[PDB]
RNA sequence: UUAACCAUUGUAGGCCUAAAAGCAGCCACCAAUAAAGAAAGCGUUCAAGCUCAACAUAAAAUCAAAAUUCCAUAAUUUA
C-alpha cells in the first residue's frame, strides 16, 4: 500500500502523523524514522519532502524520495512562511519568469513525479498550478 | 493451481473467447490470490491446459466456449 | 539568501540551495535554447485558447465533463 | 348529475391508430453517421505511419503514470508508447493508410510503436513482463503472430 | 448453440434448425412482425410459445431471441399463465437430485394472471356500491384482437 | 440517458488547523498522461482508505382501464 508523506526531514519522528498511521497497518517506527534520518543527512534539514513508502502486507518498507517540493519552495521564494487564510485572490510576494524556468530545469531529474517530460510545458503548469495553490501570482517580470 | 497454460495464434484466425480469457488469468489482482499458479502467456484451434500439483488437469479450447465458462470451471477447480 | 533584486535576476538563486550545490550564476539569453523562455507562461488555456485539433483541448474537455457530473454528483 | 359525467367522457379524444408501431416499422432511414474522435485519427494515422512495426501486449491493468515512466524506458530504447482510446481505434482502419488491420487490432491492448530496425530494443522490452498476452509485432505493417513476430522480427 | 461434454471438459457448438422459409411479412423487425402475429396468440398457443422457452420452462433470454420488448412482456405473460393452467407437461421445474412434488391433489386453474401462492383470500366481497373486482387476464395482452360485440371483463 | 469495467503520478498544494492530505475549515481550480475531478458520496485519532465520474469494453429508445354476520349468484369471444 502506497503511502505518501510530505513531512520536513529536520524532523523525523513527528510523532501522530507518521508513526502510528504506518504502525496501524503493522510496521516498525524507529526503522521508519532511522531510513529517514539517512534521506535527511543527504538533503538540506527543514525542507519538505515527497515521499512514496508502500507498505506491504509482508511488513516491509519501501521508501522512494524525490527533488525537495516546489510549493514550499515557492512559499519561500516569495518571502512568506505562513499564506492568507484563503490564497485565492490574497497575494503576498510575485516571481519572475526567468526564477521559475531555473527551478524547473533541476525538477527535471528524479525517476518520481514524472520529472523526465521533454517539453518543460507540463513542468511550468504544474508549479504555475502549485502557485495558484498558494498566494503568489507569477507575473512575467517584476 | 500451481500452473496454467494458455495459447492462441494471432496470426492465423484468433478466437476473440480464450484471448480475452488469458487477459484475465494473467491479471495482477487474479495472480495474486492464485499466488501459486505459474502463468505463462504461450501466445503464437486454441488450447489451454492447466495442472495441478494433485494430478488434476483440465484442457480447455475456447473455440466453441465464451470467456465466462472457462472462468467458471477453471474458477471452481481453483476451490477444489 | 539572496535579497537582491539586481542578483535575483542576474543569478540563479533558485535553481540549487543546497549547501554542496552553490547558487550558479544566470548565462546570457542567447546562450539557452528559445524554448526555455518561449513556454506558455499565461493562464492556463480554456476551451476557447485551446486547439480543437489538439489533445490537450479534448484532455481538459473530458475533465471539464467530469465537472460536471462531480457538480451533480455533490448535489446528488 | 349523471348526465353531466356524460359530458366529461365525451370531452376524450378520440385518436386514430397507426398501421405499424415503430419497433415493428419496416427498416427505416436512419440519421447520417458523423465522426465526432477526428482530432484521434490524426494522432493514431502520425504514428502508425511513423513506425511500421507495432509490438502488441495486453495491458496487465497497468497505472497512466508507469506508462509515462515505460515512455521514457522506451526512450532509452528509443521507442515511444504512443496509445489512445480504442473506441476510436476501430475506426483507424476505415480512414488511415491500411483498411485490413481491424480484426488485429480486437481489444485493448498496449501499442508499443517503433520505427527504427532494433531488434534487441524491442526484445527487451519482451523481457520485462511475458506473462500478458503479448500478440506480436507487425512488421512491416504485416499481420504477424507472437512467434511470427520473433520469425521476423530479424 | 452450445453444449459442454465432460478432469478435461470440451464444449461444442452444433448448428440449429432454421425458421420456416418465406416469412409472411419480410421486412419484419421482429418475428412477431415478420409473421403477422402482433394480436392473434394467446396463452393456449403453446405450440409458438415453446419456441422460446427453455427445456424446464426457463423464459430464454430477449437478445436471442430477437422480438422487440413488447412481445417480450406479452409473451412471458402468456407462458407463465400456461405454466400455471399445467398446459407444459414438459417444461415442469427441473427435480435438483431427488426431490419430488408437494404429492397433493392440485386444483385445475386457468387465465392466472397472478400466482395463488402470493394472492390473498377476500374475505369481504362488498355490497352492490362497494363491490370488490377481482383481476382476470394480463394487461400486455389488450391490444388483443377480440371477437365479442364489447371488450372483455378483465375484472371479474 | 443506462446498463459493465477500472482506477496512475505531480502536491500530504497554501489556511489559524497538533494534524487534517479531494474528502475539519479554507482555497483558487492547473499538468503529464490513452485516463484521473486539485474531488462526487463514503471512511475520517489525522491518513491509509470504499466506491462515482476518467479511459477503454456491454446493450437500449405519453398515463390506464372498529367492535352480531361476507353479502345476489356467477361470468373474459358465433357476428
Ligand atoms: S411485431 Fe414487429 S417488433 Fe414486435
Amino acid at each position: 500500500g502506497v503511502i505518501r508523506s510530505i513531512v520536513r526531514a529536520g524532523q523525523a519522528i513527528p510523532g501522530p502523523p507518521l508513526g502510528p498511521i504506518l504502525g496501524q497497518r503493522g510496521v516498525s517506527i524507529n526503522q521508519f524514522c532511522k531510513e529517514f534520518n539517512e534521506k535527511t543527512k543527504d538533503i538540506k534539514e527543514g525542507i519538505p519532502l515527497p515521499t512514496k513508502i508502500f507498505i506491504k502486507p509482508d511488513r516491509t518498507f519501501e521508501l522512494k524520495i524525490g527533488q525537495p517540493t516546489v510549493s514550499y519552495f515557492l512559499k519561500a521564494a516569495a518571502g512568506i512562511e505562513k499564506g492568507a487564510r484563503h490564497t485565492g485572490k490574497e497575494v503576498a510576494g510575485l516571481v519572475s519568469l526567468k526564477h521559475v524556468y531555473e527551478i524547473a530545469c533541476v525538477k527535471a531529474k528524479d525517476d518520481a513525479f514524472a520529472m523526465q517530460d521533454v517539453p518543460l510545458s507540463s513542468v511550468v503548469r504544474s508549479i504555475i498550478g502549485s502557485a495558484r495553490s498558494l498566494g503568489i501570482r507569477v507575473v512575467k517580470d517584476l | 493451481v500451481k500452473l496454467v497454460r494458455v495459447q492462441f495464434c494471432p496470426f492465423e484466425k484468433n478466437v476473440e473467447s480464450t484471448r480475452t480469457f488469458l487477459q484475465t488469468v494473467s491479471s495482477e489482482k487474479v495472480r495474486a490470490t492464485n499466488l501459486n499458479c505459474s502463468v505463462i502467456a504461450d501466445v503464437r484451434e486454441p488450447c489451454v491446459d492447466v495442472l495441478f500439483g494433485d494430478g488434476y488437469r483440465l484442457i480447455m479450447r475456447g473455440a466453441h466456449l465464451t470467456t465466462q465458462e472457462m472462468l467458471s470451471a477453471l474458477a471452481s477447480h481453483i476451490r477444489d | 539568501v539572496c535579497t537582491d533584486p539586481t542578483q535575483l535576476t542576474t543569478h540563479a538563486m533558485g535553481v540549487n540551495i543546497y549547501k554542496e550545490g552553490q547558487d550558479v550564476a544566470l548565462k546570457a539569453d542567447s546562450e539557452y535554447p528559445t524554448w526555455l523562455f518561449q513556454v506558455n507562461l499565461g493562464p492556463p488555456k480554456k476551451l476557447e485558447e485551446l486547439e480543437p485539433e489538439s489533445r490537450e483541448y479534448w484532455r481538459l474537455l473530458r475533465k471539464q465533463n467530469i465537472w460536471r457530473h462531480n457538480r451533480l454528483s455533490k448535489n446528488k | 348529475h349523471f348526465q353531466r359525467q356524460k359530458l366529461m367522457a365525451i370531452t376524450e379524444y378520440i385518436p386514430p391508430k397507426p398501421a405499424i408501431n415503430p419497433r415493428c416499422l419496416p427498416p427505416p432511414p436512419k440519421p447520417p453517421k458523423e465522426e465526432s474522435v477526428r482530432l484521434l485519427r490524426q494522432d493514431i494515422v502520425a504514428v502508425f505511419r511513423d513506425n511500421r512495426m507495432i509490438a502488441v501486449c495486453q495491458n496487465v491493468a497497468l497505472s497512466a503514470e508507469d506508462k509515462l515512466l515505460l515512455r521514457h524506458q522506451l526512450r532509452k530504447h528509443k521507442i515511444f508508447i504512443k496509445v489512445f482510446p480504442s473506441q476510436v481505434l476501430k475506426p483507424f482502419l476505415e480512414n488511415s493508410k491500411y483498411r485490413n488491420l481491424l480484426p488485429l487490432f480486437v481489444g485493448h491492448n498496449l501499442l508499443l510503436v517503433s520505427e527504427e530496425p532494433k531488434v534487441k530494443e524491442m526484445v527487451r522490452v519482451l523481457k520485462s513482463v511475458p506473462f500478458l498476452p503479448l500478440l506480436g509485432g507487425c512488421v512491416d505493417d504485416t499481420i504477424l503472430s507472437r512467434q511470427g513476430l520473433v520469425d521476423y522480427a530479424k | 448453440l452450445r453444449e459442454v461434454v465432460k478432469t478435461v471438459i470440451e464444449g461444442r457448438i452444433t448448428e440449429t434448425p432454421k425458421a420456416t422459409p418465406d416469412p409472411p411479412n419480410p421486412s419484419g423487425q421482429c418475428p412477431i412482425c415478420r409473421w403477422n402475429l402482433k394480436h392473434k396468440y394467446t396463452y393456449e398457443d403453446v405450440l409458438l410459445l415453446s419456441q422460446f422457452i427453455r427445456p424446464y420452462g426457463g423464459m430464454l433470454p430477449r437478445r436471442v431471441t430477437g422480438l422487440c420488448r413488447e412481445e417480450h412482456r406479452k409473451i412471458e405473460e402468456c407462458v407463465k399463465m400456461a405454466h400455471r393452467a399445467g398446459l407444459l407437461p414438459n417444461h415442469r421445474p427441473q427435480l435438483p437430485e431427488g426431490c419430488l412434488p408437494k404429492d397433493k391433489p392440485k386444483l385445475n386453474r386457468y387465465l392466472t394472471r397472478w400466482a395463488p401462492k402470493s394472492v390473498k383470500p377476500i374475505y369481504k366481497k362488498g355490497h352492490r356500491w362497494n363491490k370488490v373486482g377481482m383481476a382476470v387476464g394480463s394487461p400486455l395482452l389488450k391490444d388483443n384482437v377480440c371477437y365479442s360485440r364489447r371488450p372483455l371483463k378483465m375484472m371479474h
